[PDB]
């Protein structure tokens, strides 16, 4: 997940 | 019976003792101190102060950064382009009027400044709520091999034009009306008054429907299920501490943009359901005045944190203000 | 012959047409527009929504970081005192009386605001030349065989403390004199009339050598031979990366740190001086309203410059914001 | 000097 959250801006 | 009427608008003031004016042409004097219509100036002081700088940087600092032009950010510079309308549309224009003690510029202004703010403000709610759903689906995988594109990243921000239209445009024709709000220095949407010419009490409901139950469900809905979904992944692999890490911020997170929507929309729910149903009631427009305090306010609190606690964005931010450095 | 003069004070402005009122006694609404008074509680309003929170912030992190209570840190708290001085004895007072359209408080009101917000004020100056020599000291190692301890700390902050006595209790008793300025709705030092009675030329002087060349001068002297240590330290050990930063950063530093000072007391000097050697001139109350626009607002941008951008405080602040996490 | 600076808070 740690790759989408990081796209989002969210982590 | 507690107001005055006319024809484009309704001060809450009685007129029996035959002082009350149009807003539209004279000062209102007798609603509120002038120092109260000062302190209003105060505040939007402070929310052109603050509202601008920040928002206008966003836009500022993806011009200098291209790691920033990325599809999963087009609805964030939307953000930011919205609160620029209630920058310009709503704070200005109040500014201005508030100054004279009354609304200066007449109905067509009353339209205009209503139309607006009324526009920028919808666009903000519909990206936020696009936001979320582009976070599900992106994050939560639920449609399989499925991937986020340029594509999705201009429909998702049109989406959000075509929803707001669909509430700033209405009371311009027809269904509801622009009129001075509270201290009648700032033009909003009626929803107070029962003005059958325009059906306001239909109008107040599909808002109420359309404009902030779907929002929240939706937002709910997708940030459920992606707290659900990262909390998840993180119980199957404790091993790692970063993935543990995330899966606390995200919630953290999740939880602040959350509350953060209801302590902007749920006021003017709150009070347009409370009004809807006790009709026969008296509503001062230091009453009328809250809620607006709340909503308008998000043009400020909204990029602190969708822009400002976003690591990227923070990023390029602090290196464009620190003259190209650090 | 411009203003009107009364027992204790001076309005800018021609009694000819008989209009002109005691500052203590009626609004001053032929100075400026009412609106022009609104814009100026605008400003106020402003400078205590947000140099307060800094400010207070600043005392309140240090009480939960145990990392923060060290010698070297004394002074810029000492910073943070001062400047709640000028927003609570100087912005909160001119809030009011400005909305009144005059100084409501009467000549009593008026020596308290003016010594209280000159405290302040005064507190901070010599607080930021304190500081630059404690760096100086410690940094550039003048003094052989010497280590900064408590003792000095409180030393260096009580300096401070009698400095800011030493030209806010004359004019409470005797050299020179508070009163209403500008519009008048804030009182400050009389250094624009020429007032026998007081010997306002002599004090503005002083003031003038005192209170801005000698802090002036040391403050470059000492931010001179820092650069100028740290400049060579690198030069003479060119194979480490992170020497080489620090003395960028550092440069960096000083150069924000002495600009900002000229931007704050530059203006004041620079009427004080040209007034003092224009003496058959009419000087506007806008025109005084200027150096005090750039003066006060340092009760903003100095913790910013001095709290918000070194690195130990930064960090607990964050970490206290971010309710106990990050 | 890396020191001294840091515990000025100047680096
Ligand atoms: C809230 O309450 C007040 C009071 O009821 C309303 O204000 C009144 O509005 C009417 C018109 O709609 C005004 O009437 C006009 O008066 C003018 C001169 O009258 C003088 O004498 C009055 C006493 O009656 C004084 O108080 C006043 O200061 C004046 O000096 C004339 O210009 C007009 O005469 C014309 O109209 C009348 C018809 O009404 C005809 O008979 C004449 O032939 C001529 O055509 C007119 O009479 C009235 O002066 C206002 N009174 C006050 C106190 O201001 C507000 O309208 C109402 N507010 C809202 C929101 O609607
Ligand atoms: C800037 O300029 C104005 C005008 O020169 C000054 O205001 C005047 O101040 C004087 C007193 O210092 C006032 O004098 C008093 O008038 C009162 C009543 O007079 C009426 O008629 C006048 C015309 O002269 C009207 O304009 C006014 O509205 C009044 O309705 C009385 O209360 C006083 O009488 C007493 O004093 C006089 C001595 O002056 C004696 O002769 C009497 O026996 C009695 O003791 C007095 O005369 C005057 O009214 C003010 N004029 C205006 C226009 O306001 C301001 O003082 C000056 N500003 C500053 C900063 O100093
Ligand atoms: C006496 C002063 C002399 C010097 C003036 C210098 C002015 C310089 C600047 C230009 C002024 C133009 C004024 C035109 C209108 C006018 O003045 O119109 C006279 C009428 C008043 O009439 P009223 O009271 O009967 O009715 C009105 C109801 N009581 O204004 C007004 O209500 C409108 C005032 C509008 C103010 C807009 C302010 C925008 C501020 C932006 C931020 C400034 C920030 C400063 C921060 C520190
Ligand atoms: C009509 C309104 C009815 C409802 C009022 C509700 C008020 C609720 C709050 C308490 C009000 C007490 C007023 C007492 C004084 C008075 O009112 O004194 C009447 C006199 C006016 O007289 P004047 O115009 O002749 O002379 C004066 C010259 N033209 O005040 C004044 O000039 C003083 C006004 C002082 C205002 C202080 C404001 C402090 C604001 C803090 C921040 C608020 C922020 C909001 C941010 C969004
Ligand atoms: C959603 C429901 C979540 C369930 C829990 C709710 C209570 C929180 C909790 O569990 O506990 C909250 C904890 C509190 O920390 P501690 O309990 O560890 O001290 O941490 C948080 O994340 C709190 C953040 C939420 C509140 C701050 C953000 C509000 C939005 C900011 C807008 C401000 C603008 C206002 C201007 C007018
Ligand atoms: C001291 C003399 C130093 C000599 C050089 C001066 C010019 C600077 C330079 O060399 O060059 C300055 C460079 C500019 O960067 P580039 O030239 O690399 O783009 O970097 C800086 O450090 C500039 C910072 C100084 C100015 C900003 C800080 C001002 C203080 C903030 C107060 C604001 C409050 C105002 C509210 C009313
Ligand atoms: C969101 C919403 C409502 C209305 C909100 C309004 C009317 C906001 C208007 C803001 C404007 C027009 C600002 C202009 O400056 C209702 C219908 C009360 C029901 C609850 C949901
Ligand atoms: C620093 C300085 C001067 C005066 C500064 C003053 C008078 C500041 C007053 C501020 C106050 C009193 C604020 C109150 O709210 C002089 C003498 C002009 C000479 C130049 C140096
Ligand atoms: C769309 C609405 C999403 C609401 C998400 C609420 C998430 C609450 O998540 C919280 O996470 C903590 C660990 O970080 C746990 O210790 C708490 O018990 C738990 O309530
Ligand atoms: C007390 C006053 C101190 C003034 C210090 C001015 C320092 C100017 O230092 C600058 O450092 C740069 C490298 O970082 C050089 O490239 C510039 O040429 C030089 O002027
Ligand atoms: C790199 O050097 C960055 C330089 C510029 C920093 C500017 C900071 C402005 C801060 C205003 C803060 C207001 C805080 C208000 C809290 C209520
Ligand atoms: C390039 O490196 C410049 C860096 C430093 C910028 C520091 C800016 C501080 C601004 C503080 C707030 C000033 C305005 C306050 C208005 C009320
Ligand atoms: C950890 O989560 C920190 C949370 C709180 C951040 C609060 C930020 C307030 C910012 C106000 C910024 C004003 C900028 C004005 C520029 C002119
Ligand atoms: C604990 O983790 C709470 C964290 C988040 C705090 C976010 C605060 C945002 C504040 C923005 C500015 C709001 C006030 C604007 C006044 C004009």
């Amino acid at each position: 997940i740690l790759e989408n959250l990081k796209d989002c801006g969210l982590f | 019976m507690c107001g005055t009427e006319g024809p484009n608008f309704y001060v809450p003031f009685s007129n029996k003792t035959g002082v009350v004016r149009s807003p539209f042409e004279a000062p209102q004097y007798y609603l509120a101190e002038p120092w109260q219509f000062s302190m209003l100036a105060a505040y939007m002081f402070l929310l052109i102060m603050l509202g601008f700088p920040i928002n206008f940087l966003t836009l500022y600092v993806t011009v200098q950064h291209k790691k920033l032009r990325t599809p999963l950010n087009y609805i964030l510079l939307n953000l930011a382009v919205a609160d620029l309308f209630m920058v310009f549309g709503g704070f200005t224009t109040t500014l201005y009027t508030s100054l004279h003690g009354y609304f200066v510029f007449g109905p067509t202004g009353c339209n205009l400044q209503g139309f607006f703010a009324t526009l920028g403000g919808e666009i903000a709610l519909w990206s936020l709520v696009v936001l979320a759903i582009e976070r599900y689906v992106v994050v939560c995988k639920p449609m399989s091999n499925f991937r986020f594109g340029e594509n999705h990243a201009i429909m998702g921000v049109a989406f959000t034009w075509v929803m707001a239209l669909a509430c700033a445009a209405p009371p311009l024709v027809g269904w509801s009306r622009y009129i001075p709000e509270g201290m009648q220095c700032s033009c909003g949407i009626d929803y107070y008054t029962p003005h059958e010419e325009t059906n306001n009490e239909s109008f107040v409901i599909y808002m109420f429907v359309v404009h902030f139950i779907i929002p929240l469900i939706v937002i709910f809905f997708c940030y459920g299920q992606l707290v659900f979904t990262v909390k998840e992944a993180a119980a199957q692999q404790q091993e790692s501490a970063t993935t543990q890490k995330a899966e606390k911020e995200v919630t953290r997170m999740v939880i602040i943009m959350v509350i953060a929507f209801l302590i902007c929309w749920l006021p003017y729910a709150g009070v347009a359901f409370y009004i809807f149903t006790h009709q026969g009631s008296c509503f001062g427009p230091i009453f009328m005045t809250i809620p607006a305090f709340f909503a308008k306010t998000s043009a400020v609190y909204n990029p602190v944190i969708y822009i400002m606690m976003n690591k990227q964005f923070r990023n390029c931010m602090v290196t464009t203000l620190c003259c190209g450095k650090n």
